[PDB]
């Protein structure tokens, strides 16, 4: 409501109210796979120009 | 004229020595017996309601509901005292007892009054009942201690 003077005595004031709003958010985790080559089989990879096959 | 505080200045200092019938004046504001848990409420003053009985009135709404003099059906407190400053009517529900003085239309202890349409107290629903007789402040300033207990057929 409107304020409310403060002049001699009074009891009855305005009032302030509060409210409240609750918003969800949602995590999803994925996945992926990938093929590679082994640490130990690298050596037999590894060309002068790349390492790789 | 008829505000709580007299505007013409007084000539000589008063003589503070008796104690007795010292407080039958038309500035004495609030009441006789008051207790921590009165409510009272300010509204916008319209007119002068001082020491009668207010009604609600409303505009055409542009602007707040405000109080005027004013009793029978439609009245909703009584103003107790007013901050001429600010122009703010201190008004103790119909809802809530109230003991003072108060304007009474130009009457013995037992009296039952009701407020009219001007906001004064005058012999009968019933709205207060007298304390004392009319004590004579003005030619037409004519004030009662009534002690009002809301509304009863």
């Amino acid at each position: 409501a409107n304020p409310t003077t403060i002049a001699n005595e009074v009891n009855t004031i305005s009032t302030i109210g509060f409210s409240s709003e609750v918003v969800r958010l949602n995590y999803l985790k994925l996945q992926y796979k990938f093929r590679h080559l082994k640490q130990t089989s690298e050596k037999f990879y590894t060309s002068d120009s790349y390492i790789g096959d | 004229a008829l505000m709580k505080n007299p505007q013409q200045d007084s000539g000589l200092l008063s003589n503070s020595i008796d104690f007795r019938d010292q407080n039958l004046i038309f500035s004495n504001s609030g009441g006789v017996c008051t207790s921590s848990k009165d409510k009272i409420e300010n509204y916008p003053a319209k007119g002068y309601p001082y020491k009668r009985g207010v009604k609600l009135s409303f505009g055409d709404g542009t602007t707040e509901l405000e109080v005027e003099a004013g009793g029978g059906d439609d009245l909703y407190g009584v103003c107790s005292d007013i901050d001429e400053f600010s122009g703010m009517a201190t008004v103790i529900p119909i809802t809530n007892n109230f003991t003072g003085y108060l304007t009474l239309k130009k009457v013995n202890p037992g009296d039952k009054l009701n407020f009219n349409q001007h906001g004064e107290l005058e012999k009968v629903s019933v709205n207060a009942i007298a304390l004392s007789k009319a004590h004579k402040l003005t030619e037409d300033l004519f004030i009662v201690l009534a002690s009002v207990f809301g509304n009863r057929a």
